[PDB]
């Protein structure tokens, strides 16, 4: 069964250093080209490097000559990307992934299998539990939560304990210029039913060890 | 460098649709052309290596033609695990680049938005911030437009906006723009509007609220 398990992202700032390892199973490692990848949030797939498979020939995308560092370690069957002077726009997913070549020159071909991805996340921002603001209804009706200023990714949110699921809308995060994220949940409910009907909203932010109830009430 | 074009960016199909993409290079790559099926949260797979080869697995409703500038791939008959992102990658030469990648949406009839508007609380106005958010709900095609307006001023820079993924059960969209102003420019104000523009609304709805 052939395995490309990736491990080493994190969140760091920027100017300081991660490195990721991408450890091969079940096939001839020491025979296959590998490359390294990665997809900001939101965005394409990016090309950042590539080493031949005895490790002599290796080529880098331009934004990060100089910073990162593609190498192999064959009796262990890893790959390893040491990524220096880290920028905010390195922040993405990083995929490893073998490459057989072509050629005698053996330069690259197609990237038949692919590790799952580790997390990169450079940002000067600490660590920040969110507050959570109602979205109150008024006069099918919406309401909802505002999950605000919080670092890093990510948060859960659920609606009266896992208990209201249909009509909820949770949306994807959104970056803040202040470098803290934010996101809202949304869920309608027949307008008849708020007078009597409960609404809580659980939001946990497992890296800042914060969880918090709130229920929304018409104001 | 050589740029991969990649179009359409996006298109809206139905199962059993032929569908076709382009992948355009800015200069001869030969045959030196990957194809890359991409889901939300998941790892690329390849489908299609040297322009027109098929990776061992992949269902053969996938095709792939083409050499020097142009590429096309094809699905004959699209499926439901179709639905995803596709990319193109030149293998030529250094640096290996992808094309901008080619969402495949569900079809669906048009469903204009549900709008709702939401004033900030009176909890978050005690830390400083004002907070304006509007949902609109439900929602098909993806494309919307929403202008805010306070006292007829156009807010511009002020706002951020994200959209759900098609809901699994009637391939709708939502969503939810912010509207982010300090509490001093917040309190100056009265008027607070949030103008919504759709192909399933003959005209703009407008949801406001005076503060």
């Amino acid at each position: 069964q052939v395995q490309l398990v990736e491990s080493g992202g994190g969140v760091v700032q920027p100017g300081r250093s991660l490195r990721l390892s991408c450890a091969a199973s079940g096939f001839a490692f020491s025979s296959y080209g590998m490359h390294w990848v990665r997809q900001a949030p939101g965005k394409g797939l990016e090309w950042v490097a590539v080493i031949w498979f005895d490790g002599t020939k290796k080529y880098y995308t331009d934004s990060v000559k100089g910073r990162f560092t593609i190498s192999r370690d064959n009796s262990k069957n890893t790959l390893y990307l040491q990524m220096n002077t880290l920028r905010a726009e390195d922040t993405a997913v990083y995929y490893c992934a073998r490459d057989r070549g072509i050629g005698a020159r053996r330069g690259p071909y197609y990237m038949d299998v692919w590790g799952k991805g580790t997390t990169v996340t450079v940002s000067s921002a600490s660590t920040k539990g969110p507050s959570v603001f109602p979205l109150a209804p008024s006069s099918t009706a919406a309401l909802g939560c505002l999950v605000k200023d919080y670092f890093p990714e990510p948060v859960t949110v659920s609606w009266n304990s896992g208990a209201l699921t249909s009509g909820v809308h949770t949306f994807p995060a959104v970056l803040q210029s202040s470098g803290l994220y934010s996101l809202s949940s949304v869920v309608t409910v027949p307008s008849s039913s708020l007078g009597t009907q409960t609404y809580i909203c659980n939001v946990n932010h497992k890296p800042s060890n914060t969880k918090v109830d709130k229920r929304v009430e018409p104001k | 460098d050589i740029q991969m074009t990649q179009s359409p960016s996006s298109l809206s199909a139905s199962v059993g649709d032929r569908v076709t993409i382009t992948c355009r290079a800015s200069q001869s790559i030969s045959s030196y052309l990957n194809w890359y099926q991409q889901k939300p949260g998941k790892a690329p797979k390849l489908l299609i290596y040297a322009a027109s080869s098929l990776q061992s697995g992949v269902p053969s409703r996938f095709s792939g033609s083409g050499s020097g500038t142009d590429f096309t791939l094809t699905i004959s008959s699209l499926q439901p695990e179709d639905f995803a992102t596709y990319y193109c990658q030149q293998s030529y030469s250094t640096p290996l680049t992808f094309g901008g990648g080619t969402k495949v949406e569900i079809k669906r009839t048009v469903a204009a938005p549900s709008v709702f508007i939401f004033p900030p609380s009176d909890e978050q106005l005690k830390s400083g911030t004002a907070s304006v958010v509007c949902l609109l709900n439900n929602f098909y095609p993806r494309e919307a437009k929403v202008q805010w307006k306070v006292d007829n001023a156009l807010q511009s820079g002020n706002s951020q906006e994200s959209v759900t993924e098609q809901d699994s059960k009637d391939s709708t969209y939502s969503l939810s723009s912010t509207l982010t102003l300090s509490k001093a420019d917040y309190e100056k104000h009265k008027v607070y509007a949030c103008e919504v523009t759709h192909q399933g609304l003959s005209s703009p709805v407008t949801k406001s609220f005076n503060r």
